[PDB]
């Protein structure tokens, strides 16, 4: 019964992944969350040390046991027109 | 996330042409189609369990 502990569970991940990224993601350049997209990210999901050093692999939520096996981002949008042809003039 | 539906489960070799949007550390945003070689494996194929 403690599976349906949480009645929204998936939002319940989502939200919570996402603040623990966007937050560590707020500690690091632009430069830095681009090379170390993936590492910094799955870092922020579920940031320790067990493995600089990788953290862990798994993200567990003790509220209904829910486990984030892994995190995926698939890519980097920025929406803004400026970061857009402007990094251009940087292909150029 | 669900296009197809049939009654058989296909456990002999095949390939899916799925296409990936993926972005290296250059940022580079390039799609690239893949075929994901795969086969199902049994190597007791009469225990209820594993099958």
């Amino acid at each position: 019964a403690k599976l349906f502990s949480v009645p929204d569970f998936v939002g319940d991940a989502c939200k919570a992944i996402a603040s623990r990224v966007r937050g560590a993601v707020a500690s690091v350049t632009f430069d830095d969350f681009h090379k170390n997209s993936a590492r910094i990210i799955r870092m922020a999901v579920f940031g320790f040390e067990m493995s600089l050093p990788k953290a862990r692999d798994q993200a567990v939520f003790p509220q209904n046991g829910l486990v984030v096996s892994s995190v995926d981002v698939q890519s980097v949008e920025p929406v803004d027109q400026r970061t857009r042809d402007a990094l251009q003039r940087s292909v150029q | 996330p669900h296009a197809r539906r049939a009654l058989c489960l296909l456990l002999g070799p095949d390939f899916f042409t799925d296409v990936i949007t993926i972005e290296t550390a250059d940022h580079a945003r390039l799609q690239l189609q893949l075929a994901y070689n795969w086969h199902f494996e049994l190597k007791n194929r009469n225990d209820p369990a594993e099958a």
